[PDB]
């Protein structure tokens, strides 16, 4: 279902600068804007399981 | 709120364990309050006394208690466990000086109480003792020292102390007092005293009820202020 | 923690104080629970006089049976 | 809070009725005074004399809270 | 009903009390550490509560001999005990032989007497974190140690509040070799990021390990560090 | 209403209130503002600012730009002196103070008491000088939340004023507290000895006695007696003269009160 | 017993914004604190595609906080709010606002038509101190 | 700073500027004098155009400006000044005043020009409501400015 949104969001990065165009590295700006996680950085709960 | 560790000493999600804060407010049950102060060559404590019957004897009611030649002792909190606490630094000192061969500084002293009372609180089984603990004594190439021990193994030394009921008031007084100059003259330390208590109190003191001991670099050996010697301290500061 | 019970509390309280100070009516009160005092507050002249029964003693037992 | 009594099709009022016709019969049997005696009673000797105080001697004697100043419960 | 006890298991996976205690160790005051090139530096931060308490009282960094500094992060009353029993510590392994311990065998057996107190029921874990410095053999060494038991080394880290902005600001500016003062300077910069107020000489507790031994630095030295730079 | 036949709009009617806040409205003139009261003059001076001159010239802090202030929060033990403190200086200005009760009930509330208070606010339009009082408190967060915002928040009330009384320190709730709506709390505590004697004569000023009394031994002997306590004292002294059948309270119906009272307070200290 | 009709809501709502019924002109804004805890359900794309930061004020943003909040007051003094503005202590707008406020309302309170700045520390001094000394030993 | 002046340029947003420009002199405190400067004498020109203009004599008071104090400072208070007035003619002389200092710098002579415009514009609007015919040179007697410049403007106005 976030294909759908990596599509949408390259175009709405298009929207904002006024133009029609789709590129390349609004696509890759996109990719990193919909996949985002966290981690433990804490350095503590990962260090106990070896 | 919940309660994970109210009933024994085990740590809560939070990382705050809830027996050592009942503990603290424990202390507020004795209903009195101590101050302590420090001047150049001086350091005095001073405390009230309350007799609510005349059935009741004088001498066997006063807080100080003598730890040795140059050290003594002030107690808040319930009355057992300090006459327990006193009996433990007596024979702590007694230890050290057998041991060593010169005289006990009240740091090491009051380092052996708290890690007394920090391997207490550490296993089970054993309730931690519910009183406050503050020294004075006299040494070289420092001159006065006074220290306070804490219920959780804390202790630290300092200019101004106050324990009891109205701390967050009479600390907060002496913070006011102290800054604009330092109470050089030994008399002024009385002074102060006397009028924190009364301040905080709202109430002026008759003598009878006032316990206050002071020691100086002229007499290192501990003394209880009497009763006449306490009139003519409050008529002068107070003319 | 119903719409009845409180109209009739209010019933109770507002009579309560509305009697002649004359006062030759009389109430009597005579409830096992304490277990709540949001209704009828028994300070302010609402209510007066209070009575604690005790479970039965040494002595009551024996005159009882 | 009066009753009163209307008419069926206009509800216009026609008598105040206020003869008492309100609620149920209770409590309102004149058959019999109780028949409890305080000698049936153990123990509670204080509470029954609080009682008398707190209510007995004021539907007696009112006059004395009145000339002493004092209103009764 | 899987808390309150170290003697089981969660129905799931792991022990339930370290976490906590993990937990309660990072609401303590900041502290960082740094390796440098030639030397090892800590650094701590040191806040009264008011004017009345005297800071000649109690000290944060602590030396266990003439070669080795410990630091530590959490609760007050649980670090005196662990510090005295890694001094007798090393007097036992110099009486064995007659010389100085290297810092990796205090390290691992500082370890295993504080994961002694995890297993069995009636004891709770330390709940303090602690970095030791030391300098051996021509190189220094720094160590970071848990209540789990688990031990770990770095070349520069921080623990306390707001831990995770002193680590993006570490990487952010650390590089690889520098020289102790230019470590020192970084450190007490990297360190503003918190402590709301002024940086007095009294509130910093800076400690340095060099080759020719551990040494706690004089008020005078640390307000001429901070002095009209940094 | 409606016709009975053709089904049309004759006459609009008034609407009115749900009963309990119908009967919550009381008013007591009698008790002049910090005086017709025992006698609590260390806070006397703190109540009438706040109150009073916010309505005497608003046109002042409209020159400095800033919201208008709010009544203050009390804090007590005993309860009793709140009341009287509200009623006193609603009675030197307010013509008729409405007061709402407060206690602690968990849920579905929200709309029971917005409503309440809107429709009560509106009454307080009605007569300018309404003082909106609130009892002492003590789900719950949702109604508090709502109060805040609601009230406040779509206030535009040019003149009505507010204070709000609550016991012990509750659930947190600094938007409640922040400056403007509750900044200003006052701490009452218990009855110092002076004021206790004024209070107690008072309250012994209908009760008969031939000058014997000495009020400075019982005023040595006892404490802790707040307002209703000493209320109790006088009244079990006059039990004690009609004790006997006498007529003229002596020195040692008071004693009898005062020990048998203190023990009543003693025992069942819950 | 009673968790079911808590898990059941979240799916009545999952079901009802991207469901079997389309519906189009419709919105939908939420609130709440750090979202980490959220079910995964509701956050993909296509159900709630934006994700939005509101952190907490830098020097910047104070200093812009402050001179709109100021410029509907009467303060008229010759006196620096950019002093304030440069303290380090890390803070929050609504007690922009509270500071503020207090210091208006300490200022007519003894009768002083303008604000005079000697007040600014003050009220500055009120809401900072906003702390409770812990128990020693946490430190 | 140059995000300040971007900002500015945008025509739109006159006070977020006012904030970049405000930080980025903070920076160059006492650091890098030729840099600071013209940040202060943009700052001021970002307080000119809002509205505000006695700003500009309580902000060159700030502790921090006494240390920068110089002619071009001198330049801005009396802009400042005759904006308030209203005056044109006294605007006109004042700029006449200054040519170096303030009439022939970039992204400063273009808002100047601007705000001259609107003002003049302002000015005539002002002065037509009572007549429903009149003769020009009774205008240019009333405003304080020649004949010529006042028949070209009422053209473009009224195209």
């Amino acid at each position: 279902a976030e294909v759908k949104g990596v599509c949408t969001e390259a175009g709405m990065y298009a929207l904002r600068e006024r133009r029609v165009h789709v590129t390349q590295e609004d696509f890759e700006m996109a990719v990193a804007k919909v996949m985002q996680k966290d981690s433990e950085k804490n350095m503590s709960i990962k260090k106990l399981w070896k | 709120s919940a309660g994970f560790d109210r009933h024994i000493t085990i740590f809560s999600p939070e990382g705050r364990l809830y027996q050592v804060e009942y503990a603290f407010k424990a202390i507020n049950q004795g209903g009195l309050t101590s101050v302590a102060v420090r001047g150049k060559d001086c350091a005095v404590i001073v405390t009230q006394k309350k007799v609510p019957d005349k059935l009741l004897d004088s001498s066997t009611v006063t807080h100080l208690f003598k730890i040795t030649e140059n050290i003594g002792c002030v107690m808040t909190g319930m009355t057992a466990d300090s006459r327990s606490q006193v009996q433990r630094a007596r024979y702590e000192a007694a230890n050290w000086k057998y041991k060593y061969g010169y005289e006990i500084p009240v740091d090491m002293l009051c380092k052996r109480i708290a890690d007394i009372s920090q391997v207490y609180t550490q296993n089970a089984e054993m309730r931690p003792l519910g009183c406050c603990m503050i020294l004075i004594g006299i040494d070289e190439e420092q001159g006065p020292q006074v220290y306070k021990c804490d219920p959780a193994g804390y202790y630290c030394g300092f200019k101004a102390t106050a324990a009891g009921v109205k701390q967050t008031e009479s600390t907060s007084f002496l913070e006011k007092k102290v800054k604009k100059k330092f109470d050089w003259t030994f008399e002024q330390t009385v002074e102060t005293a006397i009028t924190c208590l009364s301040t905080v109190l709202s109430i002026d003191f008759k003598p009878s009820e006032i316990e206050v001991g002071v020691v100086t670099v002229e007499n290192p050996k501990f003394r209880i202020l009497t009763e006449a010697e306490i009139d003519a301290h409050l008529v002068a500061l107070a003319e | 923690k119903d719409r009845e019970v409180q109209r009739t509390m209010l019933e109770l309280l507002n009579q309560l104080d509305g009697f002649q100070p004359n006062t030759q009516v009389k109430v009597i009160a005579a409830t096992n629970r304490v277990d709540i005092l949001d209704p009828a507050l028994l300070r302010s002249g609402r209510l007066d006089r209070k009575i604690e029964f005790p479970m039965p003693n040494e002595e009551a037992r024996a005159r009882i049976m | 809070g009066d009753l009163v009594g209307v008419n069926k099709d206009s509800y216009l009022i026609l008598e105040t009725l206020p003869t008492e016709y309100d609620s149920r019969v209770k409590a309102m049997e004149v058959d019999e005074r109780p028949t409890e005696q305080y000698s049936d009673i153990g123990g509670l000797d204080k509470q029954i004399q609080e009682l008398v105080e707190a209510i007995v001697l004021p539907m007696n004697h009112k006059e004395k809270f009145e000339n002493l100043g004092i209103q009764p419960p | 009903g899987y808390s309150f006890s170290l003697t089981t298991f969660s129905p799931s996976g792991k022990l339930v009390q370290i976490e906590y205690a993990l937990a309660a160790v990072a609401g303590g005051a900041p502290s960082v550490g740094i390796k440098a090139a030639n030397g090892v530096v800590l650094a701590t931060e040191k806040k009264q509560k008011s004017i009345l308490y005297d800071e000649r009282s109690v000290h944060k960094v602590e030396p266990i001999t003439k070669h080795i500094g410990l630091v530590y992060s959490g609760m007050g009353p649980d670090y005196r005990v662990l510090v005295h029993r890694a001094r007798k510590l090393a007097q036992q392994y110099y009486l064995v032989y007659q010389e100085p311990i290297p810092t990796a065998q205090l390290v691992q057996r500082v370890a295993s007497v504080m994961q002694e107190y995890t297993q069995s029921g009636g004891v709770r874990p330390f709940g303090v974190s602690l970095l030791i410095c030391g300098w051996n053999e021509g190189r220094p060494y720094l160590f970071q140690s848990d209540p789990s038991g688990a031990y770990f080394a770095w070349k520069a880290t921080a623990m306390g509040k707001n831990y995770v902005n002193g680590k993006t600001f570490l990487e952010k500016r650390y590089n690889e070799d520098l020289e102790l003062e230019d470590a020192i300077h970084t450190a007490i910069l990297t360190l503003k990021e918190s402590f709301e107020g002024q940086m007095t000489e009294d509130n910093i507790e800076v400690g340095i390990c060099n080759e020719a031994g551990f040494r706690r630095l004089t008020p005078t030295e640390v307000k001429d560090y901070l002095a009209a730079i940094a | 209403a409606l016709d009975m036949t053709t089904l049309t709009i004759m006459r609009y009617l008034p609407r009115e209130v749900d009963p309990l806040v119908y009967n919550m409205s009381h008013e007591d003139p009698g008790n002049v503002s910090y005086s017709e009261i025992g006698g609590l003059s260390e806070q006397i001076r703190e109540l009438r600012e706040v109150i009073e001159l916010p309505l005497t010239n608003p046109e002042l802090f409209q020159r400095v730009g800033i919201i208008p202030p709010k009544g203050c929060l009390l804090y007590g033990p005993p309860g009793t002196g709140k009341t009287l403190l509200a009623r006193a200086v609603a009675s030197q200005l307010d013509c008729n103070f409405l007061k709402v009760v407060s206690s602690s009930i968990v849920d579905k509330y929200i709309g029971e008491s917005a409503r309440l208070i809107r429709e009560m606010f509106n009454y307080a339009r009605d007569h300018q000088p309404c003082i909106i009082f609130m009892d002492e408190i003590d789900e719950i967060q949702r109604t508090l939340m709502e109060l805040l915002n609601q009230m406040d928040g779509f206030d535009t009330l040019h003149r009505v004023k507010m204070i709000m009384a609550t016991n012990r320190p509750d659930t947190l709730d600094p938007a409640l507290l922040r400056p403007g709506r509750l900044d200003r709390k006052i701490h009452i505590d218990l009855p110092n000895e002076q004021a206790r004697l004024d209070i107690l004569k008072i309250h012994a000023g209908p009760i008969t006695k031939h000058g014997e009394i000495d009020y400075e031994a019982i005023v040595k002997l006892s404490d802790g007696f707040n307002g209703a306590d000493l209320r109790n004292v006088c009244t079990e002294a006059g039990m004690f003269a009609i004790r006997a059948d006498h007529d003229f309270v002596v020195q040692e119906d008071f004693m009898k009160a005062v020990r048998k009272v203190a023990d009543s307070k003693k025992l069942e200290s819950k | 017993g009673a968790d079911r009709e808590v898990q059941r809501i979240l799916l009545e709502l999952l079901n009802q914004m991207d469901g079997f019924d389309q519906n189009v002109n419709v919105k939908v804004i939420m609130a709440t604190n750090r979202a980490d805890t959220l079910d995964p359900a509701l956050l993909r794309p296509g159900r709630l595609d934006r994700k939005i930061e509101f952190p907490l004020p830098d020097r910047r943003q104070k200093r812009l906080i402050f001179s709109t909040i100021t410029s509907k007051m009467n303060l008229s003094e010759e006196v620096d709010l950019e002093d304030y503005v440069a303290r380090p202590d890390k803070i929050s707008g609504a007690d922009i606002n509270s500071i503020c406020q207090e210091s208006g309302m300490l200022a007519v309170r003894e009768n002083r038509y303008i604000v005079l700045a000697k007040d600014f520390e003050k009220a500055y001094k009120t809401v900072i101190k906003k702390d409770e000394q812990e128990h020693e030993f946490y430190k | 700073m140059q995000s300040g002046i971007i900002h500015a340029a945008e025509e739109k947003d006159w006070k977020t500027a006012y904030s970049y420009f405000y930080e980025a002199f903070e920076g160059y405190d006492s650091i890098d004098s030729p840099k600071a400067i013209t940040s202060l004498k943009y700052m001021l020109l970002c307080k000119i155009m809002l509205n505000t203009p006695e700003d500009v004599q309580a902000l060159v008071s700030g502790k921090l400006a006494l240390r920068y104090a110089g002619r071009q400072t001198e330049a801005l208070k009396c802009v400042a000044q005759a904006s308030k007035n209203r005056s044109l003619a006294d605007f006109e002389k004042a700029l006449t005043d200054y040519r170096a200092e303030l009439r022939d710098d970039p992204i400063i002579s273009t808002h100047l020009a601007k705000l001259y415009d609107n003002l003049l514009e302002q000015n005539l609007i002002r002065v037509i409501e009572p007549f429903s015919r009149v003769q020009i040179e009774h205008i240019s007697s009333l405003i304080k400015l020649s004949k010529a410049d006042v028949e070209r403007k009422l053209s473009q106005m009224i195209l």
